[PDB]
RNA sequence: AUAGGAUAGCGCAUUCGGUCGAAUUCUUCUCUGCGGGAUUCCUUUGUAUUUGCACAAGGUGAAAUUUUGGGCAACAGCAGGUCUGUGAUGCUCCUCAAUGUUCUGGGCGACACGCGCACUACAAUGUCAGUGAGAACAAGAAAAACGACUCGAACCUACUUGAUCAAAAGAGUGGGGAAACCCCGGAAUCACAUAGACCCACUUGGGACCGAGGAUUGCAAUUAUUGGUCGCGCAACGAGGAAUGUCUCGUAGGCGCAGCUCAUCAAACUGUGCCGAUUACGUCCCU
């Protein structure tokens, strides 16, 4: 029938993640070609897990959603890919559903953390001549 | 510190005294007022103009302000 | 059906951004195809020296930047048309290259 | 372990202003001897207003210095 | 359908409450899956007073050049830390570690000569952990005891009071001579 | 292959600056103030800024038709491949290079550093310049050197809107006791012509439009 | 590992090549105690005479220690290639050959006097006790 | 100092037969500190009490192993 | 259950498995089979000059098989040198800093060359390996296997 | 499952960048020239308050105080450094068996030793062996010369062979002037319920020293140029006295990668990204 579909995406340091939400037949979440449960270490899993579990799985009843992540490493691009699910139910919700329903869900996901839908602005800070890092200074010796 | 500078401070009270009519207690009409009425490559400074004005505009309702004519 | 890539480079960007509305104004005139203009990533060459000519003193560094902007616009004309729309006082510095894309 | 409320803090005192010197609100029973008995003390570490403290003995008050 | 988080989906975070009335503000029992948040802790004074427990705890076990920057590392390591508290006290492990924290640090310290001061809440639970990572790591460096069983054996007599615990032991001696320096 | 565009640059860069080393070598004494090149396929036009180009053309263009040989020859361009033109700067006053040439040659004739520096500030704020700055240094009065710098006007120093406010140029002086140097610098006046002055209202500066 | 009882004629240090080489150890990690026998040499001599690594050594017999006593002293005839020994082509002897036990000390004496006969720069510094490769 | 066997003999193996069971926590390390044996060869024994179900397995890892005794 | 289909799943592909399971699954089906070419050269080469010792494992190669197929069915197209910078690892210079570095063509070579005998790769058209349509059925097939929990 | 836990799904089931398919539709992601956006803007039963200038928490928000990090940076100076950057330069020295210039060979690297900086470690928060998932800055080839007749080759790299048997090599076939090839840039810190080896020992830690083979760069490798192979490892080192360096957030630390020097050679520097904290957010005790 009708498409139904909605992308968005997600970001933390260089990670990019964007993620496709479909109506399907069945519920399918896959990062980079990798279901959930294939999805290594736990701990990173579980993170993923919580775009989920903090509401519910009754929101992604019938929704495919893919997760393209590129750049950064592997609990960067976690992080925003978690993000980028959580954020593409939002824009589902918005985009098929009213108000309530989108803003009760909205406010359970800023209530737990704020970057399951807000991007984390921090970045590397550029190393400087005269230093080892971006402020770690070289030795100095006096005698 | 946010200490506002003796040039933003001066250019603030130059707008009030020019354009009293036109400005309010908010910021943001001010500061599209004062993008029409000032030049100057720095929208940082336009932005503090901005900010300082709309003091300013609330202090003239609470009496007056010197430094400031409206003869 | 040609197909024709103007390219156009400088290290300027004031100047590239002037060809290139000049150029996108004079093929609109001859009512051609355009695709573009394409904004291509801009290259830095970065070059960082001692800024001491001896070996003395803090350890300073100059980092040297030279920025190179460059533009591709593609118009479906042939080259004598193509030729017409190049046909014009470009400023200095900036290089107008024209290629018949395969 | 008498346990006191924070109230007040007086400022950063000693030389390195590591310790800093807190106005103290004993938090004990209705009725008891020490109900709302403020003291002077100085704390070791990060402390704000309304904090708690456990108090190993109370004789002994922090000098106003 | 949202249920409340379960450390490593195992333990519950629910009735989790310090016995300490000094500390009750400065140990998070927020509930949470696993000990890692990408959070900006560091921003504010306090902040990182409302830092979950578990992962205050985590973050106290990379420390060395070896260690540092390892948070999985040390997720895992607290994931098999909090089964083996569970055996040994056969109790929650949450609880354990939340009972060893409001008893790891000195209430009262000496300071500069050195005269006793008190301590702050924020203090207490920062010294806590520190000192239990702390004597952790000094127990399982050439010990055949792996670190998780090092980690949890720190908890376990921190919880109870129990003078092996290094961290006790430095709380003892430590309020002991702030005594001698009224 | 053709090079790159990198490369492409790079060379394009050297030529130029090659080519203002060998006009600021030859042209010192006709106040030599720049130069720009415009490269089409037909040709290579390059445009030389003079005070006196009377003296940068000489009897038909003997001069600069020597020049032009000088550059075909260096860099190898065919015959009808280059042009050379000559065109006099506006306002010399407002030209650092121009200025800083006629310190040159007015300390190279034996006068003294302060009537020289002087003169020049003194044509320099005569042409409208918000402010001129020259300094002199190296062995001015005997065996001990010492730097003395003459001021007028106004003068911004710090910041990235003094690279174009501001016009500088240093020259050598070679004299018999040494080698003293000059170091000319003049506040342009913003002017809405691009040609003397950067057109753009200072940075730290702000205007309110008077009311109708 | 292994879930094997102790054998009754298990030797805490067994004699191979004249060596006191340790039965507590792996078969591999127990014979790179062997002057001349490294993990990788140690590991291909398990391979070839049919005796797995995760047995300890002290539990080897008799027979297996003469079979690896025989691989160590002649590699190539059990098939182990010349690229993989120390003496791929003997200076004097010319012949490929494996160094084992004693031989590799006495050997090392035999090139640092044969460098030193000839009063080469590499020789000399030997004798001078110096580092001959580049350093400092 | 210490001296820990690297296989088992008559003894030992029966005391990891009967006694290791009925422990409320098993490690190979506490189990090699209290049978005088490798850690090695305590693991490998853990694993085998596993497989015939006389222990529990509780937290698995790719280096840490904890067991526990059968309810 | 724990392998019921969940809902209406039906059916398994490469990369809904766990890759090391599929891996062992796939290295215990080559050595079952033994149509496999091993070389000789595997009992005593190293994987890559930047391991320290040799690959400890018996079956090793096919291993590195199964690893090297699963590779060219996520990348096709792929050559040597692509699959260097998948089986590279750090290597120890002593005092000197570590580096990476690239595992040996070699052993990759060998390994392709196996599998082109299998039927399972062919050299793609212009450059690089690729999976035949008798490989692409092999991994999904073992990749359902693995899923239902059968191995072998 | 060899013993197999925990972890979402329960109108149309998923997958295939070689399927080296074909067409429509688009800019969410990417590229970017000029813009917008943040300023103490809003609030306070705050502080301080005649006022003013302001400050502190909290909102708003991507960002909340010089947003963050840099660049630039006055006036006076220093007998600081550079005459080893220049066809910058005064005086002076040498100037035809030359202190000019070139060529050959040595040296700048020498080693009882002292000192400054860095790298590698002392191991089980580990070492090996395997497997997984996975960045960002960047670099890449030549002439008024050589061959053909404007083009080719130099530089980088992919693929394949070598390969019916080690690495390092050696060879072909393409591609790339660099968002086009490399490249879907498979970095390693990291992960692994890998049912892997080791088990607290100077030990499978450490990898310094040294021996034989072979390859490569170069006109030339001896004083090992640099990789690769097998040996040596029994060379100390088991966490380091007095003293002392740097650092407040994507920071310290750890981890690599690129550029740069470069025919060959990085423990250096200049950048880049990845994993990522503890502590304080105070004072004038020391400097
Ligand atoms: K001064
Ligand atoms: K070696
Ligand atoms: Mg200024
Ligand atoms: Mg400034
Ligand atoms: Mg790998
Ligand atoms: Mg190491
Ligand atoms: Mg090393
Ligand atoms: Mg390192
Ligand atoms: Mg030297
Ligand atoms: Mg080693
Ligand atoms: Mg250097
Ligand atoms: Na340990
Ligand atoms: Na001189």
């Amino acid at each position: 029938y009708a498409l139904k579909q909605v992308q968005t995406f997600g970001k933390k340091k260089t990670a990019i993640a964007v993620a496709t939400v479909t109506k399907a037949a069945q519920c399918n979440i896959k990062v980079n070609g990798v279901p959930l449960q294939q999805i290594l270490p736990d701990t990173l899993r579980a993170k993923i897990m919580e775009a989920i579990t903090v509401v519910g799985s009754k929101y992604y009843s019938r929704l495919r959603i893919d997760v393209a992540v590129h750049g950064g490493g592997q609990v960067s691009q976690a992080y925003a890919a978690r993000q980028a699910i959580a954020k593409g139910l939002i824009a589902f919700f918005q985009k098929y559903h009213n108000e309530v329903e989108k803003a009760a869900l909205k406010d359970k996901f800023l209530a737990y953390d704020k970057f399951l839908l807000i991007a984390d602005p921090r970045r590397c800070e550029p190393k400087k001549w005269g230093r080892h890092s971006a402020r770690t200074r070289f030795t100095k010796s006096y005698r | 510190g946010k200490i506002r500078t003796k040039t933003v401070k001066r250019a603030s009270r130059q707008v009030v005294e020019k354009y009293y009519s036109k400005l309010n207690f908010d910021f943001y009409q001010n500061k599209r007022v004062i993008m029409d009425v000032t030049i100057a490559e720095s929208k940082k400074l336009k932005n503090k103009i901005a900010g300082y004005t709309t003091h300013i505009m609330k202090r003239l309702a609470r009496g007056p302000v010197r430094g400031i004519s409206l003869k | 059906g040609q197909t024709v890539r103007l390219t156009i480079t400088s290290r300027n960007a004031k100047a590239v951004e002037s060809v290139t509305s000049q150029l996108l104004t004079r093929a609109r005139d001859e009512k051609v195809t355009i695709h573009g203009p394409v904004r291509l990533p801009t290259r830095t060459l970065k070059i960082t020296t001692r800024k001491t000519p001896c070996g003395n003193g803090t350890n300073t560094w100059d980092t040297f930047e030279l920025k190179i902007y460059k533009r591709i616009i593609d118009l479906h004309a042939p080259t004598e048309q193509v030729k017409k729309i190049t046909s014009f006082t470009m400023e200095s510095g900036v290089d107008v290259s024209i290629t018949i894309l395969d | 372990a008498q346990v006191g409320l924070i109230i007040k803090v007086l400022g950063r005192t000693g030389s390195r202003g590591n310790v800093t010197q807190v106005r103290v609100r004993l938090m004990a029973e209705a009725g008891s001897p020490d109900y709302n008995r403020t003291i002077v003390r100085n704390v070791k570490g990060p402390c704000k207003e309304n904090d708690m403290l456990s108090l190993m003995e109370t004789e002994r008050e922090a000098r106003r210095l | 359908s949202s249920k409340t988080p379960k450390l490593f989906n195992k333990w519950s975070f629910e009735g989790l409450e310090t016995s300490e009335l000094a500390l009750r503000d400065h140990i998070s029992t927020t509930a949470a899956y696993v000990p890692h948040t990408s959070g900006r802790w560091q921003k504010r004074r306090f902040y990182k007073a409302r830092m979950p427990i578990v992962e205050r705890l985590a973050n106290g076990l990379m420390f060395k050049g070896r260690g540092n920057g390892r948070k999985l590392q040390a997720a895992r390591l607290l994931k098999h830390t909090l089964e083996i508290i569970h055996l040994l006290t056969d109790e929650n492990p949450l609880q354990v570690v939340v009972d060893a924290v409001s008893k790891g640090a000195p209430r009262e310290d000496s300071t500069r000569r050195r005269q006793a001061v008190d301590v702050s809440p924020m203090r207490r639970v920062n010294e806590a952990i520190y000192q239990m990572c702390k004597g952790a790591r000094e127990a399982a460096f050439r010990n055949l005891k792996s670190m998780p069983e090092c980690l949890a054996d720190e908890i376990v007599n921190a919880s109870k009071g129990s003078s092996n615990s290094y961290a006790i032991k430095k709380k003892d001696e430590v309020e002991r001579v702030a005594k001698a320096n009224r | 292959g053709p090079l790159s565009k990198k490369r492409m640059i790079i060379r394009d860069g050297v030529f130029y600056a090659e080519l203002f080393e060998f006009l600021k070598r030859e042209l010192a004494e006709e106040g030599f103030s720049g130069v720009s090149y415009h490269v089409t396929t037909l040709r290579t036009e390059i445009v030389i800024k003079a005070t006196k180009t009377r003296e940068v053309l000489g009897v038909n263009g003997r001069r600069i038709r020597e020049l032009t040989a000088c550059i075909q020859q260096r860099f190898n361009y065919k015959e009808g491949k280059l042009q050379l033109y000559v065109e006099r700067v506006e306002v010399r006053g407002l030209s650092a290079m121009a200025q800083v040439e006629s310190l040159r040659f007015k300390l190279l004739s034996n006068l003294q550093v302060r009537r020289a520096a002087m003169g020049i500030i003194r044509y320099v704020m005569e042409s409208g310049a918000k402010g001129c700055e020259v300094t002199v240094g190296g062995k001015i009065k005997g065996q001990r050197a010492k730097s003395m710098t003459f001021r007028d006007g106004y003068m911004i120093k710090s910041g990235t809107a003094h690279k174009s406010f501001v016009d500088s140029a240093c020259r050598h002086c070679y004299m018999r006791a040494g080698c003293i140097g000059v170091k000319v610098k003049i506040m342009l006046p913003g002017d809405s012509t691009g040609r003397n002055g950067p057109s753009e209202p200072l940075p730290d500066v702000i205007t309110v439009i008077e009311p109708k | 590992m292994s879930l094997t009882l102790i054998p009754d004629h298990f030797q805490h240090i067994v004699r191979l090549l004249n060596t006191n080489v340790e039965g507590k150890r792996k078969v591999p990690f127990a014979l790179r105690m062997v002057k001349g026998v490294g993990i990788r040499f140690a590991y291909l001599v398990c391979k070839k005479a049919g005796i797995d690594v995760e047995r300890r050594a002290g539990t080897l017999t008799a027979e297996e220690l003469e079979k690896i006593a025989e691989i160590i002293a002649d590699p190539a005839k059990f098939k182990i290639p010349d690229w993989f020994l120390n003496r791929q082509r003997d200076p004097k002897t010319g012949k490929t050959e494996h160094l084992s036990s004693s031989m590799v000390d006495t050997r090392l004496r035999d090139d640092l006097e044969r460098l030193k006969k000839m009063r080469a720069h590499r020789g000399v510094r030997h004798a001078y006790g110096l580092r001959v490769r580049g350093q400092h | 100092a210490l001296q820990n066997a690297v296989m088992f003999d008559k003894e030992t193996y029966d005391k990891l037969r009967s006694e290791v069971p009925k422990y409320k926590l098993i490690t190979p390390s506490i189990i090699s500190d209290r049978l005088k044996i490798a850690v090695s060869i305590a693991a490998a024994g853990l694993k085998q009490l596993c497989r015939e179900k006389l222990i529990r397995l509780v937290s698995c890892s790719s280096k840490t192993r904890v067991y526990t005794r059968i309810v | 259950n724990k392998i019921h289909r969940i809902g209406k799943r039906k059916g398994a592909t490469l990369k809904d498995v766990s890759a090391w399971r599929w891996i062992k699954t796939a290295a215990r089906h080559f050595k079952q089979e033994g149509k496999i070419f091993v070389p000789n050269c595997t009992e005593i080469m190293k994987s890559s000059h930047g391991r320290e010792r040799a690959p400890q494992n018996p079956d090793w190669y096919y291993i590195r098989c199964a690893a090297v197929l699963r590779a060219i069915y996520l990348r096709p197209g792929v050559g040597y040198g692509g699959l260097s910078k998948r089986f590279g690892n750090k290597k120890n210079y002593g005092s000197r800093p570590e580096h990476t570095v690239t595992s040996s063509t070699g052993p990759l070579h060998w390994a392709c060359k196996s599998l082109t005998k299998l039927g399972l790769v062919e050299p793609g058209a212009q450059s690089g390996q690729r999976l035949t349509r008798k490989g692409h059925k092999f991994a999904d097939s073992l990749a359902f296997q693995v899923q239902i929990r059968k191995f072998g």
